[PDB]
This record gives C-alpha cells, sequence and structure tokens, in this order.
C-alpha cells in the first residue's frame, strides 16, 4: 500500500477565501508524475481526478474550481484546493485515493464549515 | 518489451479448517498503472477478498512487504477458514480510470477445505 499521514477534518469559515483538503502520502517513491494517478470522492463522485500517464485533469461543472499542485506529488501531497463557492455547498467527508504504479491507498477527511 | 503476466503457480491449494490459507500472485511488470486486487468467483456477482486499502479486510493480508515501489508479489494469507470459503480465487491487474477497469486476471486457484 501507499500510506498516509492521517487528519480527521479541516474547518474554514466565511473567513476563507479557498479551502485546502489535506492529503498526504508517507511511503512515495515516484520518480515522474506519468506513474500516478489520484482520485478525490464525495458522495461517492470523483469529482477531481488526476491521470499522471495523460497528464490530465477532470473535474465535474459542479467543482470548477478543484485542483491539486501536481509539482507536489512526488513529495507525497495531493492535497485538494478549492475555491469557497465550491466548497460551502459541498461540506462533507472526501476521500483521497492514490496510486503509485501498482501501490495504491486512500485516506478519508471530513471538511466543516463553521458558521460565524 | 513483454506484456505484463499476472502468475497464479498453483491451480489448487487444500486447507485444514480453522487453518490459515495462503494464495500465491506475482506480477511480471508493475505498470501500466492501477492495482491488483483478489475476488472469490469471476464474473458480475464475484466476492472482493482483498486490496491494499487499510481497514477492509481483517482476515486477510499480502506475504511479502506490498508496501515496496519494487514489490512484485501479490501472494495473500487468509485467516481461520472454514467449508464457507471454499471456491475459485483470482488475483486481478486492473487500470485506473472513472471507473478502474480489469486489464488482466490470473489463471485461478481452487481452495478446498477439509472438515474436521
Ligand atoms: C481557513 O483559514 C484559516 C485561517 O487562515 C486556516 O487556518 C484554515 O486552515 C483554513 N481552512 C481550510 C479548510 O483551508
Ligand atoms: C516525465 O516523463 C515524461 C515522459 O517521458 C517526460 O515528457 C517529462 O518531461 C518527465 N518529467 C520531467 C520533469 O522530465
Ligand atoms: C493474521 O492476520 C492476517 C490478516 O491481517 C491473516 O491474513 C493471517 O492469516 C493471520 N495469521 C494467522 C496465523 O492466523
Amino acid at each position: 500500500q501507499l500510506l498516509f499521514n492521517k487528519t480527521k477534518s479541516v474547518e474554514f469559515t466565511f473567513g476563507n477565501d479557498t479551502v485546502v483538503i489535506p492529503c498526504f502520502v508517507t511511503n512515495m517513491e515516484a520518480q515522474n508524475t506519468t506513474e500516478v494517478y489520484v482520485k478525490w470522492k464525495f458522495k461517492g463522485r470523483d469529482i477531481y481526478t488526476f491521470d499522471g500517464a495523460l497528464n490530465k485533469s477532470t473535474v465535474p461543472t459542479d467543482f470548477s474550481s478543484a485542483k491539486i499542485e501536481v509539482s507536489q506529488l512526488l513529495k507525497g501531497d495531493a492535497s485538494l484546493k478549492m475555491d469557497k463557492s465550491d466548497a460551502v455547498s459541498h461540506t462533507g467527508n472526501y476521500t483521497c485515493e492514490v496510486t503509485e504504479l501498482t501501490r495504491e491507498g486512500e485516506t478519508i477527511i471530513e471538511l466543516k464549515y463553521r458558521v460565524v | 518489451e513483454e506484456e505484463l503476466q499476472v502468475i497464479q503457480p498453483d491451480k489448487s491449494v487444500s486447507v485444514a479448517a480453522g487453518e490459515s490459507a495462503i494464495l500465491h500472485c506475482t506480477v511480471t511488470s508493475l505498470i501500466p498503472v492501477g492495482p491488483i486486487q483478489w475476488f472469490r468467483g469471476a464474473g458480475p456477482a464475484r466476492e472482493l477478498i482483498y486490496n491494499q486499502k487499510e481497514g477492509h479486510f481483517p482476515r486477510v493480508t499480502t506475504v511479502s512487504e506490498s508496501t515496496k515501489r519494487e514489490n512484485m508479489d501479490f501472494s495473500i494469507s487468509i485467516s481461520n477458514i472454514t467449508p464457507a470459503d471454499a471456491g475459485t480465487y483470482y488475483c486481478v491487474k486492473f487500470r485506473k480510470g472513472s471507473p478502474d477497469t480489469e486489464f488482466k486476471s490470473g489463471a485461478g486457484t481452487e481452495l478446498s477445505v477439509r472438515a474436521k
């Protein structure tokens, strides 16, 4: 497996212009991003994917702001970034799934919105 | 270069009830990118027995250190065998996608269970 440095939850308020949902693999050994695949899932849907072999990111139109920083994958960082509009209407549990060659793993993080 | 092979060297395995079963599988390549999974049976009603995701298969783990990038051994151990576990077990390579697709199957290993 790919193993994760786990986080139970992250929180944001009206004050956040964007949000980050952390995802960190602790035993990544990738030499090139072509070897890597990432899926972020919400309520059973793939709301962000990165197919390294094609250098291709894919999001649905209701998560149009979702992205990762592809350059950080080789360090094991697959953290999701989105704008506050996509975030405030889609609070809940996010699954980060990473694959490197044949090794795979996933971790879950709850995105929580605090009303102030 | 040669095609990826999924090799299940044993056509059959016999286990005494209560013992652990070892089902062998190796791959000859780690690309194309995608996981290995084990099933009992084939076709649309087959049962997922193992993949590398943490906390899903309390009876099943890999024999070798499959947390290493270079690992090509996907052999598994299943604890506490009962007659209910008898069947044909397949080691299956997938390619990544939305959703993942079956790429190549091993030949299958028939597990027979010996009562009392
Ligand atoms: C929201 O902003 C705060 C304050 O800068 C920060 O600490 C927190 O990590 C942000 N939350 C998310 C989910 O990005
Ligand atoms: C990763 O591999 C691809 C395919 O060979 C290549 O085009 C790309 O430039 C490589 N990355 C770097 C930083 O060289
Ligand atoms: C110990 O547990 C693992 C599953 O984590 C299982 O595959 C293995 O067979 C067990 N060992 C014995 C001796 O029962």
